[PDB]
This record gives C-alpha cells, structure tokens and sequence, in this order.
C-alpha cells in the first residue's frame, strides 16, 4: 500500500531547545506560520502574538554537552524585540532576503501586512524598527492571510492567499502594487510558485489545483483525484510544486472538518507529448495527527539536493520524510530510528506542543561533536516553533551516498539601499 | 551474578501507616506455581536486597506503583519480569505487559530473563518492538508480552494500531537515567505512559537518580511507593 523504508542513513539530531515566546494560556487553533529564515545573512524571524523576534541564527543554535540534559529548555538567547500592536500569523520573506513580511489580524481594524526592510533591523541609528509600507485588506474576519509566499525568483513578488477565498499577486518595491487579484468566489485555499517561479499554481475548496501566469491568466487544471467520491468531497489545503509535472498536494475534508485526518497525495502529470492521466499516490498521514483541536495545515518544502519533501503538520507532534526512489520517478517514506526522529515535546503540563512554523538552515558552520571522539561536518538544521513557544532545532544528518554538502555561508548585511517609511 | 551491598534500603510507602515491608522467601509471595518453577529453574534461592522491599509492594494485593533505585546486580530486572509474569495471562493472546528499554540490546536482554523465568508458562509469547522487527500495517500483536524501545512502542500503540494500550496491566521502564538522556526517549515515553489505563500498574526503574530523573519519574509513576539502595 504505502510505500515506506527503514533509512539508517538519515537523522535527525536535536539540538538544545531554546524558549522564545513565553507559553500560551490556551493551545493557538488557527493555521499560523510564524518562522522565517534568512540563509543569505544568517538571521531567524519568530512571531507570535506578543511581537516580533530576530536572532542571528547561530546564537539559537546550541549543542548538547555530554552530561546535559537533553530536555532542558534554555531560557532565553540574545535577539531584537520588535513590538507589534496586534498578533502575527503570517511571517515570510523575500527571495533576495531584504523584505520581512508580516501578517497581523485586529478586532478593531482587520487585517494588514506590515512590509519591513530587513536593513532597518541592523540600522543601530533606528530605536524603533518601523516597516516601510503597509497593505490594508479591506477585509476582517475573511482578511486572515491563511498562505502567503513570496517568488524564489522575482524578489518584488509576492501571492497572498485570504480565509475568504479571495486571492492577490503583490509587487513590494518602495511601495506596494496589486498587480493581480482573483475574487473570493474562485475559492482559493492555498498558493505555490514554480521552481523557477515562472507560474502561481493556486490550491482550490473545489478539490483542484489551478495554474496561473502570475497576470492570473489561468493555465493548466489539475483534476480532483479519481479516488475521492462525490459524498467525501475534499479541498486542497496545501500544496507543494516539486517539479514541472511534480506535486505534492495535501487534501482535507471540504466541510471544515477538523476529524477527519488530511491525505498527503503525489501527483505526477502527463505532457502535452502524452496522453496518460495524472498519477497520484496516497501517502496519507505522514505526520501522525494526535490533535483535532487545530486548523490543518501541512508545512511543506523540498530540497533538491538530497531529492526529498520535509513534512510537519498543525495537528502533528512528528516531521516526515518523503524521498524519491533510486527510481528516480517515485516516492517512499523514511522510517528513521527512535532517536534520530524530529518531535515537539511534551508541554511541561503534560500536553503536546505542535508546530507554529517550520525552516531550515543553510549557514551554520559549527560541525556535530558526536562523541568525545568523534565529529562529523556541519549539517542544515530544521527549526521549528512550537504553540508552546519553544524553538526545536535538529541536525539533519544525511549520510546516503552521493550527498552534497547543502552548507551556505553567511553574509553581511549592509545598510545601503535601506528603504524608509 | 547478585553485587553485594552492606547498607540499606530506604523505603517511603505510599501509604504513611499501611507497613507491608520484607519477604525473605519466594514461597512467602504466593507466586503461581509455574512462576515459582520459573523461579527454581533459574537457581534462585531468597530474594535480593532490593527485592525483599519491592516485591511485596509490587505484588500486593492489589499490585502497587513503585519507583527503584540500586545499582547494576541488585536484581531489579529479575524483580520486574517477575512482576509482568505474574499479572500476564497466556489464554488472553494480546498485549498485557509492556517494557520499555533503552536499547536494543537491552531489549532482547531482558526478553531472555523474560522467556526464561516464563519457561512453564504454556505459549507465552514475546513480540519485540524495536529496530528493524518486520510488521506490516494492518497486523495486531498477539503476544502477551512487549518488550522494546519508547519510540516503535509507541508507533504500534497509536499510528499503527498494533496494540491496544488500554488493555495492558504493567508497564515497566527499565533504566530511567539512560532513557531520558536519549534522545526522543523522555517525551515518548510520556506519550505511551498518557494512554494506559488509570488501574495500570506502573513501575520504574534507574540505577541513578538526579533532578531530572526523579522529576520524569513523577510524571510517569503516580502514587509510588519510592525505594532506594545507596551505592556501594
Ligand atoms: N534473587 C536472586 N538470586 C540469585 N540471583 C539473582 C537474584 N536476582 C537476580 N539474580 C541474578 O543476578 C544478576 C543480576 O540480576 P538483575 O535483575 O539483572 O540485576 P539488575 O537488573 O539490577 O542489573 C542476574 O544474573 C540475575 O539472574
């Protein structure tokens, strides 16, 4: 049935847990993504309802010391509080890594997107670290931004994706155009660039994913899988474009429904040279769901080098793996070793804490003291924030054979250019 | 085979005024017949130290919940497979005792005190929820007994369906120290330990003790009788 394989040749290797927010007074329900990562100039941005946080990424990096608890939670890292009037639940950045987007939700006036420049972060001179260009979403309620993701290629671009099924393409110079929108009847649930971030493939409440010129101009239109009937009708609610014709694509009951356990599906699509139908391959829950008390949402991402899709889920204590085969063509589960495994933790009153947002890193440059004796070099590391408002990084450990070191390092961020308000 | 040990075991009860202390014999525990056989096979002869104090409380009547210290050969696993062996019923062909290990190599270790003290046990059997054991989805276990590591122990109670623990009747965790210094191990364990029943006999063992260890012990081990044995 589903396609799974015990890898020894993969781990993940956690790092100390690091407290960024303080914990909650209740569990955030509402689909949240509030981690991102400058791999261009070393930096994290976390968020949650109570500001915005900035660290050079090394400073949340620290390494277990034989003799120390595992499971003891560092209490706080040096970073740049940046106060917020309201709560943040969309952070992203741009491809050129010099715009901090971040989406907040008022009772009293809706939602908006502040746009920072990320220089203003560094400019020592700038007590208050102000963004340099809002954009109101008329709306309220159905103004919640529920995926937003900026273009790997053209850095002025970005598509934001709203509760109310309504959809935007965003050109952010020194100021903000709309350059696209579709209305909230198209029924837009999620949003993904192309690889090489020549087209929108948009996720739809009707069970199909859309392809888009960024002008809107409609493309291409991939069906609701052939397995679903018509009395368990489904939605995209994430979507992840892998390749040309690749996609991994996560559906949800239609109603809402937080029971019912999202299905992670691969997609393979015909050409214009073919006249096959689409491929897809149930996976399923990847990412066991122990929680039914939050709003889905997978967080996907691919990376290349090593042919693989990293999965975490709101309702998810777990990261899953899905690599592609020696094949070349499809897809399996890695089934890791009980102590190379990616998991929140336990809150200290017992309860799970799941994942808020999900990156990962490029530019450490520390390498894994594994035993006294031995090292290996350094590794990218996964980062998530929890609901509890721990960060949890590991060490992901590829030893398959033929793997390229994916290590990047860092730059200087210069002050130069920085737009103002 | 037993290390020796001048000093004394140090005992808080559960209950304050309830003194049930010190069998000096097996045959005192009224174990089943094919126990004690177990038992005599193995050359046993009285109780250790440490066992004098815990089996009287883990084979109360009822069983009671008890967190051990002592050291390496102070007969804590033969303590405990004693305890799982006791409550097990062969007729029932399903999981009722559940171990968890912190390796491996322990896991099958211990599974050896196990198949070996529940020699007269007629078709009881062991399942092995560790590295690399070959289950496909679908299956249940229906062996009385589970030994293995937190992380596959609690992949077969939940994702995969494999064993029901609202059903189990002891779950043991051996070697408490090692299992929180490994990763993963602390918080799995948490999430097994959360979906056994309420009566659920519940023990643990470690050779070490510090903050962490008796804090984690706390959350996993409600109601204890607590008893340690200062190393010599
Ligand atoms: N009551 C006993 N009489 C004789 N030998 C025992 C007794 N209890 C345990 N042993 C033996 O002594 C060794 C240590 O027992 P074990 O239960 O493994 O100690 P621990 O679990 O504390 O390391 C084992 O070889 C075991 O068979």
């Amino acid at each position: 049935m589903i396609p799974e394989r015990e890898m020894k040749d993969f781990q993940f290797r956690a790092l100390k847990k690091v407290r960024i927010f303080d914990s909650p007074e209740e569990l955030p329900k509402e689909r949240s993504s509030l981690l991102a990562v400058s791999n261009k100039y070393g930096l994290v941005f976390a968020g949650g309802a109570s500001g915005l946080q900035i660290f050079p990424t090394k400073n949340l990096l620290i390494q277990n010391k034989p003799g120390d608890d595992p499971n003891k939670i560092v209490d706080k890292v040096q970073g740049l509080l940046v106060p917020m009037k309201f709560p943040i639940h969309h952070l992203a950045l741009s491809c050129d890594n010099l715009t901090l987007s971040a989406c907040m939700m008022s009772s009293e006036y809706g939602s908006i997107i502040a746009f920072f420049d990320v220089r203003t972060f560094s400019n020592e001179a700038k007590q208050q670290k102000r963004p340099f260009a809002y954009h109101k979403l008329l709306k309220d309620a159905g103004g919640m931004v529920i995926d937003m993701k900026w273009n790997p290629t053209v850095p002025s671009m970005v598509a934001v994706c709203l509760a109310d099924g309504s959809i935007a393409v965003l050109q952010v110079t020194e100021t903000v155009k709309v350059c696209a929108t579709l209305p909230s009847t198209v029924a837009v649930t999620s949003v993904c660039w192309s690889p090489k971030g020549k087209q929108l493939a948009v996720g739809k409440q009707n069970g199909t994913v859309v392809q888009y010129l960024p002008t809107l101009q409609e493309k291409k239109v991939i069906p609701c899988p052939p397995f679903y009937e018509s009395d368990h009708p489904v939605r995209v609610l994430d979507v992840l474009w892998i390749g040309t014709y690749v996609f991994a694509i996560v559906y949800a009951a239609a109603d809402g429904t937080l029971e019912t356990s999202p299905d992670v599906v691969m997609a393979l699509l015909p050409k214009k040279e073919e006249k096959h139908p689409e491929i897809f391959v149930n996976f399923m829950e990847p990412c066991y769901g122990s929680c039914t008390e939050r709003q889905h949402h997978y967080y996907l991402s691919y990376i290349e080098e090593w042919d693989l899709v990293l999965a975490a889920s709101a309702a998810s204590t777990e990261v899953s793996i899905l690599a592609r085969q020696s094949d070349q063509i499809n897809w399996e589960s890695w089934l890791l070793e009980d102590s190379s495994r990616a998991e929140l933790p336990v809150t200290d009153k017992s309860d799970d804490s799941l994942p808020m947002g999900v990156v990962v890193d490029y530019t450490n440059q520390v390498e894994i003291t594994i035993s006294d004796e031995k090292t290996l070099p350094p590794a990218p590391v996964l980062m998530l924030l929890s609901t509890d408002g721990v960060l949890c990084p590991f060490y992901m450990i590829n030893q398959n054979p033929g793997v390229k070191s994916l290590i990047k390092t860092p730059e200087r961020l210069s002050l130069e250019g920085e737009r103002q308000p | 085979n037993l290390v020796d040990n001048t000093n004394q075991v140090e005992v808080l009860q559960r209950d304050p005024n309830s003194p049930l202390y010190s069998v000096k014999s097996f045959e005192e525990l009224r174990l089943k017949p094919q126990l004690l056989q177990g038992v005599y096979a193995m050359g046993f002869n009285r109780p250790s130290k440490i066992q004098e104090n815990a089996l009287p409380l883990m084979l109360a009547e009822p069983p009671q919940n008890l967190i051990a210290q002592s050291q390496s050969g102070t007969g804590k696993t033969a303590a405990f497979v004693l305890a799982m062996l006791s409550q097990v019923e062969p007729a029932n062909k399903y999981p009722q005792c559940l171990c968890l290990s912190p390796t491996y190599e322990l896991a099958l270790q211990t599974g050896k005190v196990i198949e070996q003290m529940g020699k007269f046990y007629p078709e009881l059997k062991l399942a092995y929820a560790v590295r690399g054991n070959k289950l496909e989805r679908g299956q249940k276990i229906s062996e009385q007994i589970v030994i293995g590591t937190p992380g596959t122990v609690l992949d077969w109670c939940s994702k995969l369906k494999f064993i029901d623990p609202k059903k189990i009747k002891v779950f043991v965790l051996d070697e408490a120290d090692v299992m929180i210094a490994t990763q993963g191990h602390q918080d799995q364990s948490i999430r097994i330990q959360r979906m056994l029943p309420r009566n659920c006999q519940m023990l643990l063992f470690s050779a070490t003790f510090e903050d962490s260890v008796w804090k984690f012990a706390q959350k996993v081990v409600p109601d204890p009788n607590v008893i340690k044995l200062k190393r010599e």
